[PDB]
């Protein structure tokens, strides 16, 4: 993992690595990561048009590795490849089966519903980044427990729930769900915003602490 | 003032993963010294899992 | 919700698990009338000879104790019409059943699950060594009266866990050592045996989250595959 | 039974077992003060760095307690015309008779069956390490206390242990290995000698509910009676 | 031990091995025991008709061995031929003596009552699966504890809990019954379902959890 920064005005890159790392000497780690040229920071834009990949100006995006990948060779060079890009590299790529979201959302927990789809013209479509997250957290709701042919205890007891509109069949529900969202190592916990029942419907929100 | 402390204790094993073997700690020993002729340790863990096997 | 003006007061319900799979909602008509929910820490403090250090490891197990007295005039039931002593006894088989079954150790199942709709909150729990202590004085002779004291384990909104579904990028069952292990049973003993041979003669000549893209712990597999479909020496190495 | 709707509730009732055969019972004229039942649980927790360890051995001894009196009037009897001193003595003797020949001597009865039917609960029980208690207090000049501490052995509706049944599907006797044994303490010493000879030779190169019908148990025993009979050596094998 | 298990309608070997064992990996032993051919689960019934006794198809009823019964090569041999079998012999076999059912109700705690039979052509009757149980549970409620020539304690004392009717003595008769019937390690338990008495007679009934 890494966190993201922005350079401020005129900010320096020995105290970026103080303020990240406490020691100020691994600031000569830092800029190898980032694939820099002696000029790590210029006020002036202008300037980075000469080297823009090997020079870095006000408001550009940097990389800070955690303090164990600090001298691994290795990830050294996979940050310098995948400059920033690397958020792919933990939540991967996926093909892409959510073709049409404005169709499958009224049939629910069913089957045939989801399908792969193409994208632009010959590649078959591939999903990555937070939409992947996000498709693999909706298949996995969406899918029953005991469904798949293999590693059960995958899915959720969602659609045994259907019936009374009581409190405490909202808690439930609620509980299932956050237990379905928690159960990816990806995502660090969640907890629900708001709850709302009229009519005959039940509604309500969550919110996912998505790593990076 | 007072000193606090945080201790946080990190196994590691080769040939189970090292990581889940380190959470069930619940404590050990290290008798080393220099007089004999022999340096012994002793690891405590929990029962939650079937170590025998593994 | 409380009973405080704007919402009706929400009793406390607990949900067992049950034997042939899902969970039974016990609901109590009366809320307990005790309450009590300690949160102990497992900090320790050792004095020396001339400071003191404290010391400090994390969270201790909580523990969730309560009391009350069931209802005396009859209720209707969303499938019945039970009585308190109906009740009492109900919730009496309910703890024996989970009790006796957890004979290997620990049921493999879900835990108790506690559901505090009084104030916002839910924990798993487990039956605590004090156990369900049912008791009947002169006082209130028509009207039982039960103690329960719980374990939390944790909250309810985090899954096991165990069960916790890791990234598992790549191959964590690579065919690699699979099929290295199918040749080596494969060769003869003697192949074998000429194969330790030069693993000892390399040893003796040493001085004097797998994947294929963008990682090197597998590197030894791909070449441990080797060595057998070319005939370096008559076995394979390392 | 209660005495709110249902018809009057009946008396606690205690049963003993009788030296000649048959058994005698016990019923309270009077509800006791107190009653209390304990279910604890055998478990404990203990914390790792970062998670809860569980587990559980089953469930513990079902401890009841419960404190009554007698009342001074008299009432009718099965047999006679008995006051509350003489139930009351009644008690201390039939106790007596329990506890002080159950180490020495000998009692017929192996438990106690213990009877709630104001509860509507049945269970075996046995004297507790505290035992009897018997006192008379300062506002009793007439009346007399007992506390009486018990140990749940089991549910009274099982049977007993040493009264069980098992499947014992087919034959339960091995007669092959009987006569076999009957057929070898007839043989001489220099047949048995060769037997063991034998039994030596063949132990010393092997690595290089009893029915025929669907099972395979009984094997080797039948062999044993066929090579003695007909002599495999001198002596035989296995 | 073995549980029923019928065939659901678009089912596969795979998932029926899943939701029992866990693992589907069991699945390649599990067809032994119901000693099929390669068309395991077919829906066209007049595929099965080519050979009905080597092929399973809807609707039919399968063997589910236990775990520790499922790699013995015995009861895999068993269970391949006997089929519709196993339960009888699994509950054992014995001769019918249950000539006069209209007539030994009638003289309770009496000797010399129950009788050998015929049934069939020139073979004594014989009795087996779930009437041999409760033939054997009504014959050793029946029988008085202590009269047996061997092996004692057998029984129980019915003929002595004749008293006034009242309460505490339904509770007793009802306490050894429940013993009676519980004495044997088939059966799981027992527990009385309603207590019914007026004027002179007892009348009740119990429900028991027999295995498998």
């Amino acid at each position: 993992r890494f966190k993201k920064h922005v350079v401020q005005h005129e900010e320096t890159m020995q105290a970026i690595a103080q303020r990240y790392y406490g020691d100020v000497s691994y600031w000569i780690d830092l800029v190898e990561h980032n694939n820099l040229k002696y000029p790590y920071l210029v006020e002036t834009d202008e300037e980075k048009m000469k080297d823009p990949e090997r020079l870095a100006s006000t408001g550009d995006t940097l990389i800070i590795p955690i303090e164990s990948d600090l001298t691994d060779v290795s990830a050294k060079e996979i940050n310098s490849r995948d400059k920033d890009v690397l958020v792919e590299l933990a939540l991967g790529r996926d093909l892409n089966i959510t073709a049409d979201e404005k169709y499958f959302n009224e049939h629910g927990t069913s089957d045939n519903i989801l399908a792969f789809s193409t994208n632009g013209n010959g590649d078959l479509d591939t999903v990555k980044g937070i939409d992947n997250m996000k498709q693999q957290l909706q298949a996995r709701l969406l899918t029953p427990r005991g469904s798949l042919m293999l590693h059960p205890n995958y899915g959720s007891d969602l659609h045994n729930l259907f019936g009374l509109n009581i409190p405490e069949q909202a808690t439930l529900i609620e509980m299932e769900v956050l237990r379905t969202l928690t159960s990816d190592n990806r995502v660090k916990s969640a907890n629900l915003i708001d709850w709302k029942i009229q009519g005959n419907v039940y509604s309500g929100q969550f919110s996912v602490e998505i790593k990076s | 003032m007072r000193r606090i402390r945080r201790p946080k204790v990190r196994i590691e094993i080769v040939t189970y993963n090292g990581d889940e073997f380190g959470a069930k700690l619940l404590g050990f020993q290290t008798k080393n010294s220099m007089e004999d002729d022999s340096s012994v340790f002793q690891i405590n863990m929990a029962g939650d899992t079937y170590w025998d096997k593994l | 919700p409380q009973s405080d003006g704007i919402s009706n007061l929400h009793r406390i319900a607990l949900r067992f698990p049950k034997e042939g799979g899902g969970y039974d909602m016990y609901r109590f008509k009366v809320n307990p009338e005790n309450y009590t929910i300690d949160s102990p820490q497992r900090t320790t403090a050792i004095k020396t000879k001339s400071d003191i250090v404290i010391e400090d490891y994390g969270k201790d197990i909580e523990v969730i104790n309560f009391t009350g007295t069931t209802g005396f005039r009859p209720v209707r039931e969303a499938d019945g019409l039970k009585t308190g002593k109906q009740k009492m006894e109900e919730l009496q088989s309910r703890v024996s059943e989970y009790a006796m079954q957890g004979g290997s150790g620990n049921v493999s199942g879900s835990y108790l699950q506690f559901f505090n709709f009084t104030d916002d909150s839910y924990y798993k729990v487990h039956l605590a060594p004090q156990g369900l202590k049912i008791t009947r004085s002169k006082d209130e002779p028509l009207l039982f009266r039960y103690e329960i004291t719980l374990v939390v384990i944790g909250s309810l909104t985090e899954a096991d866990r165990s069960a916790v579904t890791t990234e598992e990028f790549g191959n964590v069952k690579p065919n690699a050592s699979q099929r290295v292990d199918e040749g080596i049973k494969e060769l003869d003993k003697n192949a074998r045996k000429t194969r330790d041979r030069n693993n000892q003669e390399i040893s003796r000549r040493e001085n004097t989250i797998y994947n294929p893209r963008q990682s090197t712990n597998g590197l030894k597999g791909n070449i441990d595959n080797m060595a057998l479909i070319i005939g370096y020496g008559d076995g394979g190495v390392s």
